[PDB]
């Protein structure tokens, strides 16, 4: 259902991105079926989504290195904080314009009131017309304003940050608004949450961001520096989801800890989340295509597993096996889905060297057994109507013969050689029905035994490569197969007369005995299936001059003459044939002497 | 600097791109830790000198092709117009804005993956032919090894990343290519069947080469002894020089008639040799 | 590393440093399970359990920096590990572009060569030569 509405989303992108036209926007998409689709979970989580990540990019070959560089945590910072005092102030216009609204919003809840509105709607410039407002006894806080405003990113002078420091250590220790305000500029009172104004949840870590000091200013004192390891640890170890109350979390742990940069840890949970599978699946896949995920060496391992030697804490999921359990969910209808799912992992390495949606191709569609859909179909005419893999590449010839590989190493028979006939594999299709043959030529053909239905495809292929122009060898190693069926198709039916025809035509066997010198320096040209097959044809043609011999004697001296052909055949053959077939044309020999 | 770069082609003379762009571009660093990361903030100098060439070349040959068959060949600067194309000019802008610096990386994106010829670009292999070659000249100008060595590794990239695509004349297309991606053109860019083979001895060429300026003389001269040019027997000689300088007698007379070798190949005056002969030999 | 270090080979260095980071890789997550942790229940000796005596990312960077110095960079790459041989190369680093030139680059050989007595002192042959010629 939303997984569907999901499901044309990744249709539509990967169609655009197979046909190369102008790169197509997952996240927008998201947040736009979102917009139409009345879940305020969709769409409030996907605005929060592409409003915290819509930062500027650095690839820089380097993807942790280059979102843990110091100012992904000011861009981060930056559209986190924007968006949360955006997001404030137009809940504050229901209480209501701006001043008015945060006025009438201190109301709800019930010129530091003013600037302090300013500062959790965003807007320096307020902050400032309040500033000069009440400049009268205020004093350098205008000033210090004033630079901090001159300061893109909000940092003040060193000194004018001791400065509030030791002035919030002073005085504001004991205006709540105006110790908040010195204690976030000069990063002071690191340790304290001032929770007299602190009451909402990210609006108290937007102020320990605010506190944060990002450099290694050596002569920063001890405590009142908030390093971003520090801040994180305690943020997602020390503080625990379960005081972050799960319940809500659904909405609110995940995203403090996506908008503190807890990439593969808000991904980990918001997967546990029952509704929110697809979702995760779709905020990693787009952050790995940004290139954004640390990931993990071992697939087997856990969900989130730590290399050795990576710094403390970074963690590296398993997309591997993140998106492999989230198409195995529907895997049994939409095998589409598993296709576009995995057309993200044709330009990675497995590890022995193959590509992952080649191998994820074989491994689930071979599995999955709709081939006319899954690679295209050796249609009535034979052309090779494509499947949604000729729609999503342009090498289906490669794709079917990695197809008869894996599927070689599968031990599927039937199915490996219709997928290399399919990649027309002459050598591997013929050597397939070869191997396949050999069991199934002499075997009783009772009705239905696979007997009749290996004869007729084996002739099938026969007709088809034989009338297209499609070597001499195993074609007519395949005519003697043919031969040999039919022949003993006659000889189970009883038919003496039409065998010894048949025998005497095939001309592999002593016939007469100067004709055993010429079939033994013949028989070393045969292929091994041959010398698989001489043996019973051996004794069923003795057999045969037997029976012949035995209407000749109950209505010979051509019947005997065979059987000394047969036994000089048969005792110089390089073919170390079963004794006992050889005692018992020795037994018939006797009984013909 | 393509009016420059085409003044000096048609003066038959390869341009100073390396001073010109160290100028111009003053901190990007000389090469790429990767050929396969689609890494437009891993830019190199020699990704822009590349695009250079192949924007120098297919300029000449428009301004060749509009019915030029007019003295001034070039047409300075103000008389002209533009000579490079809109887009290599829209490449140009938005590198440019990176280098000299809410970005889109479609631009950069699509044309890095074109330039590296990775996974999937357009152009075809006179490009990579005329650039192989250039780059030729450019490791083989310095006496810098240091230098030498990552310039090889701009050749043998290119070389390489030929081979397996230029096995595709076999009455079949290079590839069908509607919009031309970076450099498409025909009746120039098409290579006919015979220079294939010879473009293989070349990259065995820039390959034991490769290996000389690494280090493994044994391979290096594996290879050499492969092609059936003056290319491996003046290499093969120099080397025999180097290694036997004061070790043993026997490897001397091997010199001696490859020398004749290169010789009789001398004798029909081939002037493919990069020094003349009558000061080595 | 040792006996491949030792040669002059291109083609000999690849194979050992990639054997070498191989054996150190596959240690490295087993390198992990030493806190009061069962190391591998093996009964049987596979071919050699001991007791009483057994009981890749330095070498990589090394790797990488003498890549690329087989030289400006080669130090920025060399200033990056902190052992015996990272000191050592940055030692002679300094000696070579300092024998006779200018002095304050000799008070780094001497801190540095000192970083490498207090490692020598502390029973370090992880230089490829002793350091009772180093120091």
């Amino acid at each position: 259902n939303v997984e569907m509405a999901y499901a044309r989303q990744m249709y539509m992108y990967n169609e655009k991105v197979v046909s190369g036209h102008l790169q197509p926007s997952l996240v927008d998409l998201c947040t736009e079926a979102a917009e139409r689709l009345d879940d305020k979970n969709v769409s409030d989580l996907w605005v929060m989504v592409k409003q915290m990540t819509d930062v500027p990019l650095i690839p820089a070959s380097d993807t942790l290195k280059s979102r843990c560089s110091g100012q992904m945590q000011m861009a981060f910072v930056r559209q986190a904080l924007n968006y949360l005092e955006q997001s404030y102030k137009n809940y504050t216009l229901i209480s209501v314009g701006t001043y008015n609204l945060v006025r009438s919003f201190l109301n709800i809840r019930l010129v530091w009131a003013l600037i302090y509105y300013c500062m959790r709607c965003g807007d320096l410039m307020a902050a400032q017309q309040v500033v000069n407002r009440a400049q009268h006894q205020l004093g350098d806080f205008k000033n210090c304003f004033q630079e901090y405003i001159h300061n893109k990113d909000r940092r003040l002078s060193p000194t004018t940050e001791n400065k509030l420091r030791l002035h919030y250590r002073r005085a504001v220790r004991a205006d709540p608004y105006k110790r908040a305000v010195y204690c976030i500029i000069g990063r002071c009172d690191v340790s304290d949450n001032h929770s007299e104004v602190a009451d909402k949840t990210e609006d108290y870590l937007w102020l320990k961001l605010s506190q944060v000091c990002f450099e290694d200013e050596a002569n920063s004192s001890p405590q009142d520096r908030l390093t971003l390891p520090q801040f994180q640890k305690q943020l997602f170890e020390d503080y625990g989801e379960s005081h972050f109350a799960v319940n809500q979390q659904p909405y609110l742990y995940f995203q403090v800890l996506f908008l503190t940069a807890q990439f593969e840890a808000a991904i980990a949970f918001l997967f546990r989340l029952e509704r929110t599978r697809c979702h995760a699946v779709h905020v990693a896949l787009a952050l790995f295509e940004l290139k954004l995920l640390l990931k993990s060496t071992g697939q087997s391992a856990q969900l989130l597993s730590q290399e050795p030697g990576e710094p403390q804490g970074v963690r590296r999921l398993n997309f591997i096996r993140l998106l492999m359990l989230y198409t195995r969910k529907f895997e049994p209808t939409d095998p589409r889905e598993a296709l576009q799912y995995f057309y993200f992992l044709r330009n990675e390495k497995d590890n022995q060297g193959e590509s992952m949606f080649l191998r994820c191709v074989s491994e689930l569609v071979i599995e999955s057994r709709e081939f006319d859909m899954l690679l295209g179909k050796l249609e009535k005419d034979g052309s090779r109507k494509p499947g949604a893999i000729d729609k999503f590449t342009r090498d289906t010839k490669t794709i079917i013969n990695k197809v008869a590989s894996v599927a070689e190493n599968k031990g599927l028979f039937e199915e490996a050689a219709k997928l290399y006939d399919l990649a027309k594999n002459p050598d591997k299709v013929l050597e397939l029905t070869n191997k396949l043959l050999s069991p199934v030529v002499s075997q009783i053909s009772a009705p239905q035994s696979n007997r009749e239905r290996l004869k007729n495809m084996a002739l099938a292929i026969a007709e088809r490569y034989k009338s297209q122009g499609v070597e001499k060898s195993i074609n007519s190693t395949f005519y003697l197969l043919l031969d040999l069926i039919t022949f003993f198709d006659e000889y189970h039916a009883g038919h003496i007369d039409l065998s010894f025809d048949v025998i005497e035509r095939l001309k592999l066997v002593p016939l007469s005995q100067d004709s055993v010198e010429e079939r033994v320096a013949a028989f070393r040209n045969f292929s091994d299936e041959i010398r698989h097959n001489l043996s019973e044809i051996l004794l069923a043609t003795m057999n045969i001059l037997f029976t012949q011999y035995k209407r000749l004697k109950g209505s010979d001296s051509v019947l005997r003459s065979q059987a000394r052909a047969l036994i000089t055949f048969a005792g110089m053959i390089p073919y170390r044939m079963s004794g006992d077939t050889n005692a018992r044309l020795v037994q018939m020999e006797v009984l013909m002497n | 600097l393509t009016w420059l770069g085409l003044q000096w082609h048609f003066l038959s003379t390869l341009p100073p791109l390396r001073k010109w762009l160290k100028q111009i571009f003053p901190r990007v660093p000389q090469e790429t830790s990767r050929l396969e990361s689609n890494i437009p903030e891993s830019i190199c100098l020699l990704d822009l000198e590349v695009f250079l060439l192949a924007v120098v070349q297919t300029s000449y040959l428009q301004l060749q092709d509009n019915n030029t068959t007019n003295r001034p060949r070039c047409l300075p600067l103000p008389i002209c117009k533009q000579l490079f194309t809109d887009r290599q000019r829209s490449w140009w802008d938005a590198v440019y804005s990176l280098i000299t610096k809410a970005k889109l990386r479609s631009v950069i994106q699509h044309d890095l993956t074109t330039l590296r010829a990775q996974e999937k670009h357009g152009l075809q292999p006179a490009v990579l032919v005329n650039w192989a070659r250039g780059l030729h000249k450019t490791g083989y100008s310095l006496n810098s090894f240091y230098d030498q060595k990552e310039y090889m590794g701009r050749c043998v990239h290119y070389w390489k990343k030929l081979l397996p695509l230029l096995d595709l004349v076999k009455q079949k297309k290079s590839i069908p290519e509607p919009v031309d991606p970076l450099f498409k053109h025909f009746h120039n860019k098409d290579i006919k069947v015979s220079e294939v083979k010879d473009l293989e001895d070349e990259a065995c060429i820039a390959f034991a080469t490769l290996d000389l300026v690494d280090g493994k003389t044994e391979d290096a001269i594996i290879a050499f002894e492969s092609v059936k040019n003056v290319v491996a027997y003046w290499n093969l000689a120099l080397i025999y020089q180097r290694k036997a300088e004061e070790i043993e007698n026997d490897c001397l007379p091997a010199e001696e008639q490859e020398e004749f070798q290169e010789c009789l190949l001398k004798c029909k005056g081939f002037l493919k040799m990069i020094c003349d002969e009558y000061s080595a030999y």
